[PDB]
């Protein structure tokens, strides 16, 4: 039915020299998606 | 301690009028790094001259005093500056935060009676340093009383040379920072930093530091269509339902990866790591096919000894174990490492580079590749050939090619390991991966000449050498700034064997370092080390030299690694040549210790935490059965006897303490932090009683301020042993042999990381043996260039590249050393030098007030000068014009530099002011004009051809 | 020229002496503004070099 591959764990690391992007939201609480912190795409 | 020239010794000695100054070399700061500025000072009372550079005086009031002691910390200095001259109030009050890390050096110099510097330091012939680091914040103070006469005093705060080692430079699995991209400005774009110009060519990081956390769908192969595996019990009765063969179900796999970015720790010895993922994947078509790279340690290590599946190893530690969890071989006294399973290994030889090894369980499927790090190593092979037929299930998502990982990802430098898990019922997920890996090779510098780096060491003055000559991972300092026999000796120090326990009491010997389970593998002290990068390269340094008791210090500009050793050859100082004051003090009462707890990882138990005590029950009884304990290191020892026999000694070396504080003249110049000292007075019983020196203060006045260490009759690590002759005193060795076909051949076309690159300048090894490397002085600059040797050097010449500087004349001068010291005379080549980026002409270049009567007439007053933009103008960054003024009997008028702006606008009044005047004293005007002008750029880039009209 | 500070400690004496000391503060870096935009190329300038001997 349903099977799941888990590794590592995401960075809460975040570089505020960079502008603020929804990616850090999404990527912040635990969104489902592509890519880090500084650039993620949620899907 | 620092020798210096016997003739500065008898100058000393001879001569009670001292003459001192002190040469500031103080950096200045600029917009761009292509800028560079120096501003020279002396307090003496005319401006000194040394190596043709003008040390101006006048302006630096008073400087403070370096003091050092044998523990690691930032020391400070801060001298003044007279707050009347409106340079420095300037710079302090306007620019006083923008000088924060900026160099300054300070030298010690005596001048001599016929005004020269008297040479005082053997290595240069020059005066003896004083002080080297970065400025650290200034200040000024106007006190202005309304009667009498105020002062301003300006101040300068800076830091001694280990304030370059609060820097973390540790390399990064960003693909970003490994690859030296330009700092993120909106965009992204390689840039010339990093730290080597071949990682701008590898890809390994890339797919790290991401997160891919996704609902995929997968259409695995087999179990919808085809014959099943099924037959009824009735003969006749089949199942015609179809299944278990090849054709594609969906499936949905809910896969979470997230390859976070920790830095890669530096492993020296046999220690245990974690794994740092750095790219996860699947099959495309079988989910439970699971490929991940893991990133374990740095530079060029041996081989992995053992695999942590989870919690349990591969190979098993005892019986018991191996009937408890069906392992393969054993590690308590075989000591089998991985390359058990590959073959019968008759030798417990560790990975090899580039080699599968496939391990079941009973659980499951894993295959290991064992990549060692390597300065040039190519591609995984085998991901490679998976990508070349897109097989990874993220690749065709993402949609990459055979891109996704190409030849170009060779993982440079880094010891990485690929897994495969196959994933089953009994094998759900991916199980943490930990390894136990040897250590990077390090270099051991034979005292002959000869080194070795084909194996990694456990000595402490080797790995601290290894860390502080690495500009990957460590603090970047050249080889040049240590004297070499001074170091081997204190390694051969370290290497004493010990007596106190045999080979074959302790079992796993493979897993402790020893490499071998007959040689002599007792060194008194042995450090297996993880130099976790992420923390700053002072508190990696502290830890290392903690674990010894060694200690570091840098004074007159040689970094002195010295650790507390008897010696036989002490520095005898008599209580008359000391000057009045004395004091001696006890503080055995306070420093008394009879405890220690010792938190040591032992493998045996697996690499877990041991919490064992040592403490020495007589000094306990002495001490009325009170607990006095002290806080030990051993974070860096895992072999249990060493472990045991640094408690011991370092307890009893505390029984007995005193300090004793004086001050002794200058003469006794370049007396380093843990010193043997042979003080004498009479008075008090003493006859070339043995110290050591603790604290030890230079002052500008020439007063040297000691605090000495007393300790019991034989509480060293040296001690009851006698040096021999070849050790305490350096055969004799020719002079080296100048180097061969030291020659400048330029490169036209140059760019290095996209930076204007000159012509490069070779040369022959000497053929003396024992050189170590071959340093170059360039003219213009403070820092020679310094390229080390190699074992195939006697063989093939070395070659070193110049790159940025500009058009002109350069003196290189070419000498070797030994490991002694001993320096080839120099080899000079004085040649022309052509520009780092040869720059297009400018395009056009005309007058624009000029008559249409004829060409080349100026009609108006002010002649108007306009010029077209230089192509290739985006490839520098910053750029400027050189116009220069001509007359009709060439004599040049004026050179004016002109930047962002191609259109001049010459002026009668400068004609006639600023230039008639000051070619001939008398106004007049110059008729016939001339113009020439060149575009440069910053980094060492000239025009070719000049331009006019 | 009328450098702008901000006062971080005063003290009061009963003589009337008002001790201060001023803080310093890089430009635009408080909450109320900020420059719209940063130059976007280099600012000219004229320089007259060294005239050689």
């Amino acid at each position: 039915t349903t099977q799941y591959l888990t590794l590592g764990e995401r960075q809460k690391n975040v570089d505020v020299s960079m502008q603020a992007s929804s990616g850090e939201l999404s990527y912040l609480r635990g969104d489902k998606g592509i890519g880090n912190a500084n650039s993620f795409v949620p899907r | 301690m620092k020798k210096i020239l016997d003739s500065a010794k008898n100058y000393l000695n001879t001569h009670d009028k001292l003459k001192t100054a002190c040469l500031i070399a103080l950096e200045l700061p600029s917009s761009s790094g292509s800028a560079a500025t120096y501003i020279y000072l002396t307090d003496y009372f005319r401006d000194v001259t040394y190596n043709g550079i003008l040390y101006r005086s006048g302006k630096v009031k008073s400087i403070s005093s370096h003091k050092q002691n044998r523990q690691l910390s930032i020391g400070s200095l801060s001298f003044t500056i007279t707050g009347t001259a409106e340079d420095e109030v300037l710079k302090l009050v306007q620019n006083g935060v923008s000088f924060l890390d900026r160099g300054i050096t300070i030298h010690q110099a005596i001048i001599n009676e016929e005004g020269n510097i008297l040479p005082v330091d053997p290595d240069t012939d020059g005066p003896l340093l004083f002080f080297r680091g970065r400025i650290t914040g200034g200040g000024i103070k106007d006190n202005v009383n309304t009667s009498g006469i105020g002062t301003s005093v300006i101040t300068w705060n800076c830091s001694n040379q280990f304030y370059d080692f609060d820097r973390v430079n540790g390399r990064y699995t960003d693909d970003a920072s490994h690859r030296g991209l330009e700092v993120v400005n909106g965009t992204l774009q390689p840039s010339n930093g990093a730290k080597r110009p071949e990682y701008q060519e590898d890809y390994g990081f890339f797919h790290s530091n991401k997160s891919t956390t996704i609902l995929a769908k997968y259409q695995v192969k087999e179990e919808r269509y085809k014959l099943q595996s099924k037959k009824k019990l009735f003969g006749l009765s089949r199942s015609y339902s179809l299944k278990k063969y090849y054709e594609t179900v969906t499936k949905e796999v809910d896969l979470d990866f997230n390859l976070a970015a920790k830095f890669i720790p530096v492993v020296y010895g046999v220690q245990k790591i974690p794994g740092i993922p750095i790219f996860a994947d699947t099959e495309l078509n079988n989910p439970n096919i699971v490929y991940v790279v893991y990133a374990f340690a740095e530079g060029e290590i041996d081989g992995f000894l053992d695999f942590y599946i989870g919690d349990s190893p591969m190979i098993c530690f005892d019986e018991t174990d191996s009937d408890t969890r069906t392992c393969f071989g054993r590690k308590k006294i075989v000591g089998d490492t991985m390359h058990r399973l590959a073959a019968g290994t008759s030798t417990s030889q560790p990975s090899v580079h580039g080699q599968e090894y496939k391990y079941n369980d009973g659980n499951g499927d894993i295959r290991i590749w064992t990549f060692h790090g390597k300065p040039d190593q190519t591609a995984a092979q085998v991901l490679v050939d998976i990508a070349k037929k897109k097989g990874f299930y993220l690749q065709n998502q993402n949609g990459n090619g055979p891109e996704y990982w190409d030849s170009r990802y060779k993982l440079l430098d880094t010891a990485y390991a690929i897994v495969r898990f196959t994933i089953n019922e009994n094998r759900t997920e991916i199980p943490e991966i930990s390894a136990e890996v040897q250590g990077k090779k390090v270099k051991v510098y034979n005292s002959d000449g000869t080194i070795k780096a084909d194996k990694t060491s456990l000595n402490g003055i080797w790995q601290l050498m290894d860390y502080l000559t690495s500009d990957r991972y460590g603090a970047d300092i050249t080889l040049d700034q240590f004297p070499l026999q001074k170091v081997i000796s204190e390694a051969k120090i370290l290497d004493i064997i010990d007596e106190s326990y045999q080979t074959s009491w302790q079992p796993y010997w493979r897993y402790v370092g020893w490499n071998d389970p007959l040689s002599e593998n007792r060194q008194i002290v042995q450090l297996n080390t993880i130099l976790d990068t992420s923390e700053s390269v002072f508190k990696n340094v502290q830890g290392i030299l903690e674990s010894f008791g060694g200690a570091i210090n840098n004074l007159s500009g040689e970094y002195r690694i010295t650790v507390e050793k008897y010696s036989t050859n002490p520095l005898r100082i008599n209580f008359l040549d000391t000057y009045g004051d004395l004091d001696l003090s006890d503080t055995t009462g306070r420093n008394k210790f009879n405890s220690v707890q010792a938190s040591l990882v032992d493998p045996a138990l697996s690499w877990k935490t041991n919490s064992i005590t040592f403490y020495n029950s007589k000094f306990k009884e002495q001490d009325k059965g009170l607990d006095k304990k002290l806080q030990l290191s051993f974070a860096n020892i895992t072999n249990y006897y060493t472990a045991r026999s640094y408690a011991d000694r370092e307890l009893k070396k505390s029984r007995y303490s005193r300090t004793l504080s004086f001050s002794v003249p200058y003469k006794f110049i370049g007396i380093e932090p843990n010193d043997p000292i042979a003080f004498t007075y009479e008075r008090y019983g003493w006859k070339d009683k043995f110290f050591l020196v603790d604290e030890v203060e230079n002052t500008r006045d020439g007063k040297i301020n000691l605090v000495l260490q007393e300790y019991g009759e034989d509480v060293f690590i040296n001690s009851e042993q006698v040096d021999n002759s070849g050790n305490d005193i350096p055969d004799i060795s020719n002079n080296v042999l100048p180097p061969r076909d030291f020659k400048y051949t330029p490169t036209p076309g140059g760019v290095v990381g996209a930076i204007g690159k000159n012509g490069e300048l070779s040369w022959l090894p000497s053929l003396t043996n024992n050189v170590v490397y071959y340093s170059i002085a360039h003219s213009g600059h403070v820092n020679p260039y310094i390229v080390q040797q190699l074992e195939n050097n006697p063989n093939e010449r070395m070659i070193q590249e110049i790159i940025g500087e500009p058009a002109g004349l350069a003196i290189f001068e070419l000498r070797a050393v030994d490991i002694n010291g001993r320096r080839s005379s120099p080899v000079t080549l004085s040649v022309d030098l052509n520009s780092a980026k040869n720059l297009s002409v400018v395009s056009n270049f005309r007058v624009v007030n000029t008559a249409s009567g004829d060409v080349t007439e100026f009609v108006g007053p002010d002649v108007k000068l306009a010029w077209d933009k230089i192509p290739e103008e985006e490839i520098i960054p910053e750029i400027y014009y050189t116009l220069e003024i001509y007359d009709s009997q060439d004599r040049m008028l004026r050179s004016v530099r002109i930047e962002d702006v191609y259109t001049y606008d010459y002026l009668l009044t400068y004609n006639k002011a600023d230039f008639a005047l000051l070619n001939s004293g008398a106004l007049g005007i110059n008729r016939k004009l001339r113009f020439r002008i060149r575009a440069e750029g910053e980094n060492g880039e000239q025009s070719v051809g000049w331009a006019t009209i």
